[PDB]
Protein backbone atom coordinates (compact mmCIF):
# COMPACT_ATOMS: atom_id res chain seq x y z
CA UNK A 1 0.00 0.00 0.00
CA UNK A 2 1.06 3.65 -0.26
CA UNK A 3 0.03 6.71 1.90
CA UNK A 4 -2.14 8.72 -0.27
CA UNK A 5 -3.30 10.89 2.39
CA UNK A 6 0.28 12.00 3.70
CA UNK A 7 1.47 12.39 0.22
CA UNK A 8 -1.63 15.40 -0.10
CA UNK A 9 -0.51 16.85 3.00
CA UNK A 10 3.10 17.73 1.99
CA UNK A 11 1.76 18.62 -1.86
CA UNK A 12 -0.54 20.86 -0.53
CA UNK A 13 -0.54 24.82 -1.53
CA UNK A 14 -0.85 27.72 -0.03
CA UNK A 15 -4.00 27.69 -1.08
CA UNK A 16 -5.32 25.08 0.76
CA UNK A 17 -3.28 25.30 3.88
CA UNK A 18 -4.91 28.89 4.77
CA UNK A 19 -7.97 27.69 4.46
CA UNK A 20 -7.08 24.70 7.12
CA UNK A 21 -4.77 26.57 9.60
CA UNK A 22 -8.55 28.65 10.20
CA UNK A 23 -10.70 25.45 11.63
CA UNK A 24 -6.84 24.29 13.26
CA UNK A 25 -6.83 27.80 14.75
CA UNK A 26 -10.74 27.66 15.93
CA UNK A 27 -10.60 24.05 17.05
CA UNK A 28 -8.35 24.82 19.39
CA UNK A 29 -9.92 28.12 20.38
CA UNK A 30 -8.89 27.51 24.53
CA UNK A 31 -6.52 25.12 24.15
CA UNK A 32 -3.26 24.84 26.52
CA UNK A 33 -0.45 23.83 24.11
CA UNK A 34 -2.02 23.98 20.22
CA UNK A 35 -4.35 20.65 19.82
CA UNK A 36 -7.66 19.15 20.34
CA UNK A 37 -9.68 17.24 22.81
CA UNK A 38 -13.56 17.31 21.76
CA UNK A 39 -13.93 19.89 24.39
CA UNK A 40 -12.71 22.34 21.72
CA UNK A 41 -13.77 20.76 18.39
CA UNK A 42 -17.53 20.34 19.69
CA UNK A 43 -17.40 24.02 20.10
CA UNK A 44 -17.58 24.25 16.64
CA UNK A 45 -20.45 21.30 16.01
CA UNK A 46 -22.89 23.55 17.50
CA UNK A 47 -22.43 26.41 14.83
CA UNK A 48 -21.67 23.51 12.06
CA UNK A 49 -25.31 22.81 12.85
CA UNK A 50 -25.01 19.86 15.10
CA UNK A 51 -23.62 18.79 18.24
CA UNK A 52 -21.84 15.27 18.90
CA UNK A 53 -21.04 14.33 22.56
CA UNK A 54 -17.65 14.13 24.22
CA UNK A 55 -17.56 10.27 24.05
CA UNK A 56 -18.71 9.88 20.27
CA UNK A 57 -16.43 13.23 19.57
CA UNK A 58 -13.03 11.11 20.37
CA UNK A 59 -13.83 9.21 16.85
CA UNK A 60 -12.95 12.89 14.92
CA UNK A 61 -9.41 12.73 17.05
CA UNK A 62 -8.92 8.79 17.31
CA UNK A 63 -9.55 9.14 12.76
CA UNK A 64 -6.10 10.79 13.01
CA UNK A 65 -4.38 9.97 15.98
CA UNK A 66 -1.20 7.98 14.86
CA UNK A 67 0.68 9.25 17.71
CA UNK A 68 -1.69 8.22 21.09
CA UNK A 69 -1.69 11.25 22.24
CA UNK A 70 -5.16 12.11 22.46
CA UNK A 71 -5.87 15.32 21.12
CA UNK A 72 -5.39 16.25 17.82
CA UNK A 73 -2.20 18.80 16.10
CA UNK A 74 -1.17 20.30 12.40
CA UNK A 75 -0.22 16.81 11.93
CA UNK A 76 -3.21 14.62 12.30
CA UNK A 77 -5.72 17.78 11.94
CA UNK A 78 -4.57 18.23 8.24
CA UNK A 79 -5.25 14.78 7.54
CA UNK A 80 -8.54 14.83 8.66
CA UNK A 81 -9.49 17.30 5.85
CA UNK A 82 -7.80 15.14 2.88
CA UNK A 83 -9.45 12.03 4.27
CA UNK A 84 -13.03 13.83 3.58
CA UNK A 85 -11.70 15.71 0.60
CA UNK A 86 -14.75 15.18 -1.99
CA UNK A 87 -17.78 12.66 -1.99
CA UNK A 88 -17.91 10.51 -4.65
CA UNK A 89 -18.06 6.42 -2.57
CA UNK B 1 -17.00 14.56 6.83
CA UNK B 2 -17.15 18.00 8.34
CA UNK B 3 -19.48 19.85 6.11
CA UNK B 4 -17.15 21.40 3.85
CA UNK B 5 -19.92 24.08 2.71
CA UNK B 6 -21.30 24.46 6.47
CA UNK B 7 -17.76 24.89 8.14
CA UNK B 8 -16.99 28.00 6.30
CA UNK B 9 -20.81 28.98 6.36
CA UNK B 10 -21.02 28.79 10.39
CA UNK B 11 -17.60 30.10 11.41
CA UNK B 12 -14.28 31.11 9.88
CA UNK B 13 -16.12 33.60 8.39
CA UNK B 14 -19.76 35.05 9.57
CA UNK B 15 -19.74 38.82 9.54
CA UNK B 16 -23.04 40.67 8.66
CA UNK B 17 -23.83 43.48 10.69
CA1 LIG C 1 -2.58 12.55 18.22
Amino acid sequence: MDDIYKAAVEQLTEEQKNEFKAAFDIFVLGAEDGCISTKELGKVMRMLGQNPTPEELQEMIDEVDEDGSGTVDFDEFLVMMVRCMKDDS
Amino acid sequence: RISADAMMQALLGARAK
